[PDB]
């Protein structure tokens, strides 16, 4: 009874065959990195309107990578986005060493984790790897963890 | 001119009461979705009835 | 003389209607104790039965702590009121996990991601003085005189 | 003479046995070779690889954070005391969401929706020195000459 592993290992995709979730009723402004959380400003007609992580924002999601929906290598602005709102996915990091396993995760402006000591929110899975004189970490991202605030 | 103003209908029987009749609806929505996506909306039915004497 | 072509549109929302088919986690092995709750309304548990195993519900009080949202169904439910209710000593749907269309008393649209909170009566309110840990996952709508809105729930 | 009949009933659950078809969520890892772990006990993680994350875990020990339940599986031997365990190296599994029977040595039922208490060896206690965030399902029942508790896992 066991859950088998996702081999390609590339940023923005996901790592598990988990308990997933993908919100794919959404568009962008601006644009988007695959790999980076997303925030919601907005609802119209019941689609959801994101962008990239301000600073004193609340992540949503992050953001999906997909070989039909984006051809140029990125999101763009008007386009349909994916966004993982529940489940195992590799994303970009700033940071220089690995936290410790199961600690909070912090993320700084544009979408990228930078800490590993916050109070609340998605929390470190256990993997960390490099990519492009840069890491990629492995993040568990769960639905009702970030509230926004009143 | 009551009877030949207004329709007269004779599906009746002489011993009954009471007469009732159905009404349905619906409801539902559709959206906008990429190739992958786990958020399809919902639709569904109604019913309601009246009385007669 | 002219022809001439008309459009309407249906409405998009039902209480206790499940929004989409996104997660969710429905509890089917509960009973309804002391009375009646209504479909789309917030239900407590009293207790949970050591062996058989059923766990008892009824309609949220004050004081209390809410467990789930009963749930639309055609075949489980009996007409009252010009509604669907779950009448006493019959299984009942209730959702742990998910988005739901949940009867509302509030007058203004929310905030996205914010909290829910409650009436004593198991309705929500913008006010309230029950408070969750559910949110609001955007909708908001009316239908022919009812305001409903969509929450989305987590396990508890 | 007359004819008789007789009648009996099963026994509810096994120790490590899962409870329910309610959303559960199992992975496989790999047992330190410091110490064997018990079925149906807690366990924690030492240390987890880096390029994909398979987690090596072992027994309970004070001050530290519990990660998930073994449950039943094929993988799993008898010990000396005929009392069913995984191996010093070999496959686990560990449940880390859903429904669980696992072991307990308190004397009275617990209640519903409250916080679990664990001790030194993985086992649930009234009064343990180890705080989780796992909740009791309500299911309180024994095997022969053994309690056991239905504890509901959340997801770290």
């Amino acid at each position: 009874y066991e859950n088998l592993f996702l081999r390609p290992a590339c940023p923005g995709n996901i790592s598990d065959t988990s308990t997933y979730n993908i919100d794919g009723a959404c568009v962008a402004q601006g644009d988007i990195g695959f790999g980076s959380a997303v925030q919601v400003v907005g609802i119209v007609d019941g689609v959801k309107v994101v962008a990239a992580l301000p600073d004193g924002g609340t992540p949503y999601g992050i953001a999906f990578r997909s070989q039909y929906e984006h051809l140029s290598g990125k999101i763009l602005d008007g386009e349909v986005c994916n966004v993982v709102s529940h489940g195992r996915v590799w994303t970009l990091t700033s940071l220089g060493e690995a936290p410790s396993l199961f600690s909070k995760l912090q993320f700084g402006s544009g979408g990228v984790v930078t800490g590993g000591s916050g109070s609340a929110g998605w929390t470190f899975a256990g993997g960390f790897v490099k990519h492009e004189d840069g890491y990629i970490i492995e993040v568990q991202v769960k639905q009702n963890a970030f509230i926004a605030p009143p | 001119s009551a009877l030949r103003v207004f329709p007269v209908t004779t599906e009746l029987s002489p011993t009954d009461k009471t007469f009732e009749y159905m009404t349905f609806d619906k409801v539902g929505t559709a959206q906008i979705i990429a190739d992958y996506t786990d958020d399809l909306p919902l639709v569904d039915a109604l019913g309601t009835s009246e009385f007669g004497k | 003389q002219i022809n001439a072509s008309y459009q309407r549109d249906m409405a998009i929302a039902l209480p206790g209607m499940v929004a989409d088919t996104s997660k969710y986690n429905i509890d089917g092995a509960c009973v309804v104790n002391e009375g009646d709750v209504l479909v789309g309304a917030a239900v407590q548990v009293v207790q949970a039965q050591a062996v058989d195993g059923h766990k008892l519900v009824k309609a949220l009080t004050t004081g209390t702590t809410p467990y789930g949202v009963a749930i639309r169904s055609h075949w489980q439910t009996v007409n009252a009121q010009n509604q669907m209710i779950y009448e006493d000593g019959g299984a009942i749907n209730v959702m742990t996990s998910g988005r739901v269309w949940m009867l509302s008393k509030s007058t203004e649209a929310p905030t996205f991601g914010s909290a829910v909170k409650l009436d004593v009566d198991g309705q929500e309110k913008s006010d309230g003085t029950i408070e969750t840990t559910w949110t609001y996952a955007g909708g908001w709508t009316k239908y022919k005189d009812i305001q409903l809105v969509e929450v989305q729930l987590h396990q508890l």
